[PDB]
DNA sequence: GGAGTCCTTCGTCCTAGTACTA
DNA sequence: TAGTACTAGGACGAAGT
């Protein structure tokens, strides 16, 4: 085998193929990268065990196909280094693959692709396109409320749904929950199911800025996205998860907006005075109006009040201030709506623009 | 130029002369030149003249067998000799070597003198144990310090240290050399000679007199007093 | 006088254990061999070896002068770490100086060791002598730093508050600055009109211990020969040069030398040692005597209405009890204990009002009928004639010694209690060093000189396990020894260090080995050093020296099985409501059990104390023990003597007869021996049968039967041709054949080299008996108890277990569940594992676990235990043994299972308790 | 060179040589899957010299 | 007590005087921020233990003195948190502060003033002005060379020296080093001061990059800097900063130039393939030419072929990358040359249009 | 003056607590 | 706005044949 790459097609694909990787990944073999030049151009390949990023490249220079595994994190960094449009000379040989870059010169280290775990392939059940930019929507929507390590599995990664003509999506630890949904425009079949942590990372990394269309293909127990020249490949696992709508709460019949910035900023101020470690404070809600106050251990303690159109009642209740921080920079927006229940049960929130991504977040027992 | 060697036998005395009873089987003989690896070995081996120690199976595994018909270390003595004359031994281990080495050179009895006569004698470990003092100074705990690959290499000691060994002592000699400081080391050895007016301050004669009753004591319940004889 | 003019004035013991070396005896002798009348010995912060210091100095005629070397902060320097030498003048001193080592102590430290503050130089002010600190004192450093006005701040405080009593330190050892101090301390010393004096800072005898005083200081550090970071602060010109030497190094310096002349004059201390200081408050409202004579007869009536529950024969036997009663109280009195007495009683009555099981020893005090009444000992030794003249001897007026110790188990709430009672700072507790093994020596010197751990660990595993082992023995005992000296260039430089090194203690007693009281605070007569936290005193003398000192010792002895038999009377008295069994006390045994001697003459004696010993198991099954006293014999015949000399069989064969009683022996006998011997079937066995039979046989008194016995011990030529003329007069005057006695003399003779006290034999023997009925009364009950014993050991653990095999006992093995601390038996359930039978785990984890399953009913699974306990408490590695272990399982069924769910259920716990610690609900619901 | 990759084979067989002096640990069966083919030839005679001589 | 302030002028000097906080200060109070009014102006404090930062900002409203110490971290960002122009009100009632701004209001954890140490006012030996602008390149340009974590503490920090008409500076870690030297117009005494890492960080946060010119003084053990409104202040480390002249190499005959750009990226890209920890990397100069390679111990081979001006004698020389790599992205110039001995002394490294620095590692021979 | 008594060393591997940079 | 590196502390084994 031989190969020639232009760095610029190839430099995206190598950041793309390159952030996964652990700083130690669990097998050596997993720290180099799939290369195969098959056809006319070539696959590269680095996994986790759960999930798989290719990109496909079109060879404008002389090549002949063939196999090999050689070290990703490293690889990348050195084209990161490299200059404007350049041109690259590589070759299989045997047991080494030569690497030069114009007059650079590289010796490598080189495993048989073979040793590399070759993933599975399965046969598609469900296909589909959306635009990238949606996507973004819907993925840093909902990302942040993925837990970091719950061993309830089915909680760390990103709940897909499908029925009707609508796919529609959910994250949450118990404490947050958020949800973001649009359309598909085509009748579907039903598959649902949830993707890890670390493929949903990925699957981020890859929504790069374009408008060009962005494919999905799911089947019975793994699945595919195509961007394009950009390609995606994770398994999914079993994936028992709760029925959302036991998890909605009905209807909570108090309702309540506030201006998002005004509330963001305060939340900001407030919130630094919460112990760091429980988030704690306690939110008084009357007539046209919201009065915040914490205290902590340190004994710092914290008073903000506002504008807020509420009609009702006091109310009391407290939270993690992060999680809320978090759905604000994701809230694209001048008006937010909660529709509140009690102390002991769900507050379901929704963006007075959104009407896609609402929120139900757990408080405190003070 | 500067040679080194690490050498597996047929195995140990653990007790006193760990050298008694045992002759050296192993050459894989180590050029390095201006602290860089030609790899010019002479490779040949010797005659055991006995069984293989448990031990030293356990360690290596080697049999007898394939080493016996192989020439002996009279044979290659002067050949031998004259690829180490003129140098600088630095060693791991040199107890065992330094044994070794003079010792065979008096074994052939041509008189050829001990090595460390015609060569510089240096051990590694005492130069390890100044750098690392109170940490493993094991070829195999620097080479994990140095990141040198022995886990590729199941082999204890020579056809493998040889070249290894040159990489940890390069890295020894070549971690990285000192920005020349004004600096003091301690461990110089002076007396003042000086004569001056100052005040001496005497005891009272009560003072005498406690001292004068407390020698009584001593004298009195202890049989004598060095003061008062 | 006719020569000497010096002594040196900076001079350390090894004591210290950061500087110093060998011993302090030989420091002497070579002080005296250089023609030396006074020496200062001036341990760091310590004087530990000054017992030994004023042994040596009064022994050899040599002035023992008083001082030590100390870590300073004056606030000038701040904690720039300095010295300050500090001698005593007189008596003032010596209790300043005392009182200033016990506050450094009190106030805590870390490895740059105890501190004082400056300013402690306020109250510890009158009657001391003091140093500039030499060359590293905070007069030093601001010397050699050279700031003046920092130098004139720091000495004006030494001029006002010490004048006439500080003397500069000087020290040329060919070391760094030597010079530049010295040259700046004489500018100074002619500028402030200060006193100059001279040493040589000596540590050691001979200039090679240079390199064993080395490697002492870097043991300590835990540094290599070779290292360039090791402190190397001293030169071998540090040791005791001659007059001469002395006088011509300083020949340039007239004054320095001229002032140890004027500080030998000044230091001369007293403190009392070998006769007591008295620590006894009054107990009751009552003057000392009275109190003692009157809680004597309460005590005494307890005991009474125990033994003899039928009146008639309390009538009978009282008269005995009241005659040795009146004999022990006068001979108390009499010499001068009643306070020590009074203290122990109460003592000894308190800790058995609360949960203290009596600690084993009584040493030989149950030949006190006193002891025995005041319930200071267990069983009756007027049955028996226990002797008290061995306890206490009149016609010798020393050492009275008291011979008690007390349990590990409840340490802690005694210290306490007594603390309580006295005052914290008038008690404390001793020095136990590690007795530094040859093991440890060798050790320690090999890898500091920079020896593989091989090299050196294979030279100290060939040596014996004997604490007393030394290089000398270990050349003659280990044939190996010789061979590596002449093998090992080395290993010959080693050893002649190694010499030196031998048997020097290793470093700070880590928790005491006994306690002392005195009238007023402990620190007014003995110094302290304390823990780490600078708590738990330690008196700065050990064993020995702190009770020839005059002062009261009572010795450790942790027997575990006293825990034990604690544990188990509880957990059989808790078998009292489950079926009517009444409370019960282990004095209050019943000593005529046969289930008891069946089961011991079945050989199943194993954990019972002292029978231990294979042999000894084997010595059971020949001996057939069938009353109490061949039951006390035995530790005093599984001996080297007894062996050796055909003793076993002889009484193994005389005791069933096989051969013919004899009072003592078949040629040389007489039955008016018979009292005395009658127990032992004609077999001279006790220290006790010597005195009986000089006092009966040849009208002795009891202490002139202490000293033939004490003679025995020596077995001095002079000693015995002098009693052995009173002797057979003796026996002569009572109408006994001359060559009859004499010839049972020379098998007295034969005997008393080996013969034992019965008293101390007894005493342990007691708790065998207690570990033997227990056992065979309800030894299945008691087994949970013995295995509690032995947790740590895993080999004993299961060589329990074929104990209980063999003696039919079914042994389950464990359920978390049901399962307690240590070791229980439900009614049914013959026998359960104690939780802490579980294999590595620590206290803290076990008692979180049960805590869990007290509030919680048994957890119901793998999950509900994780839940209810906190993370701090279990820990993957707790609850890893826990699968291997298969505690779980009745509850958690598959083998493989459990360990999958394992990082699972440790999640669980993270995520359910944190949260609910947090405060924060989640909405899962229905599992 | 290339006799020195095939002669360190003869080494390596003579671990199957202690065998006729087992009193600590050589294990027979494991040389079987360590040695690949290009020297399965020299090898098998090599156990069969080594194993008789090992003992003498 | 009074005063009223505008959160825009609350905001940088809260950034600035926040700087010498962090590390779990051990001393709590350390952990909080001084208000004291005093005189005509506000002063706030922060200490960490061996520096203090003090902040002058206008107060224009009335105002009385009294003074306390509030929570560092947290206190700075609520003030940054407050919308532009906010009302900032607080007063001391005694152990309270009590913050307001506007309706909201702020009642903190309070410890007295008096439990802070006030640090020792000093007396001036030397004192000067120049544009902050030169002190930023002064610093930046020999920042990387001290140490982290230095058993030699007096090389955790730099030496500055001030001779004839030049203010110099120069820093190290015990392997490698940059001094500099810049004119500034008027006379200087000898003067030597040694500042600890902490302080040079802190002097580097304070160069906003305003045109405001810097004017400091320079006490023996002490220092004081002022930069447009603001006033830093620190004790030294006491003492044994050798003389940099010793360590100077002795006359390098020989001289190395190639393109700065140039030589910065192949550096970069070689270092990606060398040992972790020491960056071994391969230095062959002949007429004309370099021949740069690196190996590790993944058998990985780099080199790369360069533009190599060079006139002098052939020598072979190596030595860590990422220490060389510090001075290459400090130097963002037109050219480096290099001046050489041998291959067993010190080198020197410069940036072809200024000698107004040099840059030195020793080599390691691998 | 005779006799009986105490604990252990250091470096590397694995997981959790609190900091820093892209 | 998220992930890893360093230190702490105990547990287990030891320079080379």
């Amino acid at each position: 085998m031989k190969f020639t790459v232009e760095r610029e097609h190839l430099l995206k694909p190598l950041q793309q193929v390159s952030g996964p990787l652990g700083g130690r990944p669990t097998l050596p073999i997993l720290g180099n990268l799939l290369l195969q030049v098959a056809d006319g151009t070539l696959s590269l390949t680095g996994t986790d065990l759960e999930m798989e990023m290719v990109a496909r490249v079109a060879l404008v220079q002389p090549h002949e196909p063939g196999a090999t595994t050689v070290p990703a994190r490293k690889f990348f960094d050195i084209c990161r280094g490299l200059p404007e449009g350049a041109e690259i000379a590589v070759q299989l040989e045997g047991e080494r693959m030569l690497v030069r870059s114009g007059r650079s010169r590289f010796s490598l280290s080189t495993l048989p692709a073979a040793d590399f775990p070759n993933l599975d392939d399965w046969q598609s059940e469900v296909e589909f396109t959306l635009p990238q930019a949606t996507m973004k929507r819907l993925i840093e929507a909902t990302q942040f409320s993925m837990a970091h390590q719950d061993v309830r599995y089915y909680l760390n990664g990103m709940l897909f749904e499908t029925e009707g003509e609508e796919l529609r999506t959910v994250a949450t630890d118990g404490h947050r929950l958020a949800v973001c949904s649009m359309p598909i425009g085509q009748s579907l079949p039903s598959h649902s199911v949830i993707v890890p942590r670390k493929g949903v990372i990925e699957l981020m990394r890859m929504l790069d800025g374009g408008d060009n269309p962005l494919r999905v293909q799911i089947g019975s127990n793994n699945i595919r996205a195509h961007v394009g020249d950009f390609i995606f490949t994770s398994k999914l696992v079993d994936g028992r998860f709760p029925d959302y709508r036991r998890v909605l709460p009905k209807n909570p019949d108090k309702h309540l907006e506030a201006g998002c910035d005004l509330l963001k900023q305060a939340f900001a101020r407030a919130a630094i005075l919460s112990n760091e470690k429980f988030r704690g404070v306690r939110l008084y809600v009357s007539e046209n109006q919201l009065k915040i106050t914490a205290n902590n251990p340190e004994q710092e303690e914290a008073e903000e009040i506002l504008d807020v159109t509420y009609s009702g009642a006091e109310m009391e209740i407290g939270f993690n201030v992060s999680y809320v921080l978090d759905v604000l920079n994701a809230l694209k927006c001048e008006n937010v709506r909660m529709m509140l229940t009690d102390s002991v049960s769900s507050v379901q929130i929704e963006d007075a623009a959104s009407q896609s991504a609402a929120y139900v977040v757990m408080p405190m027992r003070l | 130029r500067q040679i080194v060697l690490d050498t597996e036998t047929t195995g140990m005395n653990q007790i006193g002369a760990h050298y008694e009873g045992h002759k050296i089987i192993e050459i894989g003989a180590v050029e390095v030149v201006n602290r860089r690896l030609t790899g010019n070995n002479f490779h040949v081996y010797l005659k055991p003249d006995r069984l293989v120690d448990p031990e030293a199976f356990g360690v290596h595994g080697i049999a007898d067998e394939f080493l016996l018909d192989k020439p002996t270390f009279a044979e290659v003595a002067d050949e031998f000799m004259d690829y180490i004359r003129g140098a600088e031994l630095v060693i791991h281990n040199a107890a065992f070597d330094i044994g070794f080495m003079d010792y065979e050179f008096s074994l052939l009895k041509r008189d050829i003198p001990k090595t460390n006569t015609f060569c510089k004698v240096t051990d590694s470990l005492a130069v390890a144990r100044k750098m690392f003092p109170g940490k493993r100074n094991s070829l195999d705990a620097l080479c994990a310090r140095y990141e040198i690959d022995n886990s590729k290499r199941t082999l204890h000691g020579a056809l493998l240290d040889a070249q290894i060994l040159a990489e940890v002592y390069l890295a020894m000699t070549g971690g990285q050399l000192s920005l020349p400081l004004a600096m003091e080391g301690e461990t110089i050895q002076r007396i003042v000679r000086q004569a001056s007016k100052l005040r001496v301050v005497f005891a009272t004669d009560e003072e005498i007199a406690a001292h004068e009753a407390r020698l009584d004591l001593v004298q009195k319940k202890g049989g004598s007093c060095l003061w008062r004889a | 006088m006719s020569e000497p003019r010096f002594v040196h004035l900076r001079v350390h013991s090894d004591y210290s254990m950061i500087d110093g070396l060998a011993k302090t005896a030989p420091l002497v002798k070579k002080a005296a061999a250089l023609g030396m009348p006074a020496l200062a010995i001036t341990d760091f912060t310590n004087l530990c070896g000054l017992v030994k210091f004023y042994g040596a100095g009064h022994g050899a005629g040599i002035k023992p002068i008083v001082g030590a070397d100390f870590n300073v902060q004056c606030d000038l320097l701040g904690d720039e770490l300095t010295h300050l030498t500090v001698l005593a003048a007189n008596n003032t001193g010596y209790q300043n100086l005392t009182l200033l080592i016990s506050k450094a102590y009190q106030r805590g430290y870390g490895a740059a060791g105890p501190i004082i503050d400056r300013d402690w130089l306020i109250e510890l002010n009158e009657g001391l002598i003091l140093l500039s600190g030499g060359r590293m004192g905070d007069v030093g450093r601001s010397l050699l730093r050279g700031n003046s006005a920092l130098v004139d701040e720091c000495v004006a405080f030494y001029e006002e508050h010490f004048p006439d009593r500080y003397f500069l330190e000087l020290i040329r050892t060919g070391r760094p600055d030597e010079e530049s101090y010295l040259h700046a301390a004489v500018e100074l010393a002619e500028a402030r009109g200060l006193p100059v004096v001279a040493t040589n800072d000596v540590r050691f005898i001979d200039s090679s211990d240079f390199d064993a005083h080395e490697i002492r200081v870097a043991i300590h550090d835990g540094f290599t020969l070779d290292d360039p970071k090791r402190p190397r602060n001293y030169s071998p010109q540090q040791y005791m040069r001659s007059e001469e030497e002395m006088c011509e190094l300083f020949a340039d310096i007239p004054e320095a030398l001229a002032n140890t002349v004027e500080i030998a004059k000044r230091c001369n201390v007293t403190v009392r040692l070998g006769e007591y200081f008295l620590p006894q408050f009054p107990t009751g409202d009552m003057s000392t005597e009275d109190y003692l004579v009157k809680r004597a007869k309460e005590g005494l009536e307890e005991r009474l209405a125990f033994l003899f529950p039928d009146e008639e024969e309390r009538l009978k036997r009282r008269p005995e009890y009241d005659e040795r009663l009146e004999t022990e109280l006068q001979v108390i009195n009499q010499m001068g204990f009643p306070g020590y007495f009074l203290i122990v009683m109460e003592f000894i009555q308190w800790s058995k009002d609360n949960g203290v099981p009596v600690g084993p020893g009584r040493g030989s005090g149950a030949g006190s009928l006193v002891a025995y009444a005041l319930k200071i000992t267990d069983l009756d030794p007027l049955e028996f004639d226990l002797l008290f003249e061995r306890f206490l001897n009149p016609e010798r007026v020393s050492m009275p010694d008291f011979d008690v110790d007390f349990c590990m188990e409840k340490r802690d709430q005694v210290i306490e209690h007594v603390a309580d009672m006295y005052g914290r700072d008038a008690v404390s507790q001793i020095i136990t060093f590690g007795t530094m093994a040859a093991k440890a020596v060798i050790r320690d010197v090999g890898r500091v000189l920079g020896h593989p751990y091989g090299f050196v660990d294979r030279i100290s595993k060939l040596i014996p396990p004997d604490p007393g082992m030394t290089l000398a023995k270990a050349f003659e005992a280990e044939p190996q020894l010789p061979e590596i000296y002449e093998a090992d260039e080395e290993v010959k430089a080693l050893i002649d260090m190694a010499r030196k090194l031998e048997g020097v203690t290793r470093n700070a007693g880590k928790h005491a080995g006994g306690v002392v009281i005195a009238p007023t605070k402990i620190t007014d007569f003995a110094p302290l050093y304390c823990d780490e936290e600078g708590k738990h005193p330690v008196t700065q003398f050990d064993k020995s020296d702190v009770e020839y000192a005059g002062l009261v010792k009572f010795d450790f002895l942790g027997l575990r099985t006293l825990t034990i038999i604690n544990w188990a009377l509880e957990m059989i008295n808790k078998r009292r409501a489950k079926n009517g069994e009444p409370p019960l006390d282990i004095a209050a045994i019943p000593l005529d059990d046969k289930k008891s001697f069946d089961m011991l003459q079945r050989s199943e004696t194993t954990a019972v104390f002292q029978l231990e010993s294979r042999g000894m198991k084997d010595l059971i099954k020949r001996l057939q023990p069938d009353c109490f006293e061949d039951m006390i014999a035995l530790v005093a015949l599984f001996r080297p003597g007894p062996l050796q000399s055909g003793m076993v069989d002889n009484f193994i064969d005389r005791k069933h007869g096989r051969e013919e009683i004899s009072y003592p022996d078949v040629q040389w006998q007489h039955e008016s021996l018979k009292p005395v011997l009658e127990p032992t079937y004609g077999i001279i066995l006790y220290q006790e049968q010597v005195m009986q039979i000089a006092q009966v046989l040849s009208g002795y008194t009891l202490g002139g039967a202490d000293m033939l016995r004490r003679a025995m011990g020596k077995k001095k030529p002079e000693e015995m041709a002098k009693q052995r003329s009173v002797f057979a007069e003796g026996a002569e005057k009572n109408g006994i054949n001359a060559e009859l006695a004499m010839k049972i003399f020379d098998l007295v003779e034969k005997f008393a080299g080996y013969g034992f006290n019965k008293s101390h034999s007894a005493a342990y023997a007691l708790v065998s008996y207690q570990t033997l009925w227990l056992k065979a009364h309800y030894p299945a009950e008691f087994m949970a108890a013995v295995m509690t014993a032995d947790m740590d050991n895993t080999e004993k653990v299961v060589g329990l277990v074929d104990e209980c095999w063999r003696m039919g006992l079914k042994i389950l093995p464990p359920d978390i569940n049901s399962g307690l601390y240590h070791f229980h038996v439900n009614d049914d359930g013959e026998i359960v594992y104690g939780i802490g039978a579980i294999k590595g785990v620590g206290e803290g984890p076990i008692e979180a676990i049960i805590e869990a399953r007290n509030k919680g009913g048994y957890f119901r699974e793998l999950f509900d235990l994780c839940a209810r306990t906190d993370t701090k408490k279990l820990n993957r590695r707790v609850l890893e043994k826990l699968i291997m272990s298969g505690a779980f399982d009745r509850l958690g069924p598959h083998r493989a299972a459990l360990m999958n769910s394992l990082g699972d259920a440790l999640k669980a716990a993270d995520q359910h308790a944190k949260a609910e610690a947090i405060g924060q609900l989640d909405l899962f619901g229905v599992l | 060179q290339t006799e020195m990759d095939k002669v360190n084979v003869d080494l390596a067989a003579a671990g199957v040589a202690f065998k006729e002096r087992y009193n600590m640990p050589v294990i027979a069966e494991a040389v079987e899957r360590e040695q690949p083919e290009h020297l399965r030839s020299w090898f098998r005679e090599r156990l069969i010299a080594h194993r008789l001589a090992s003992v003498n």
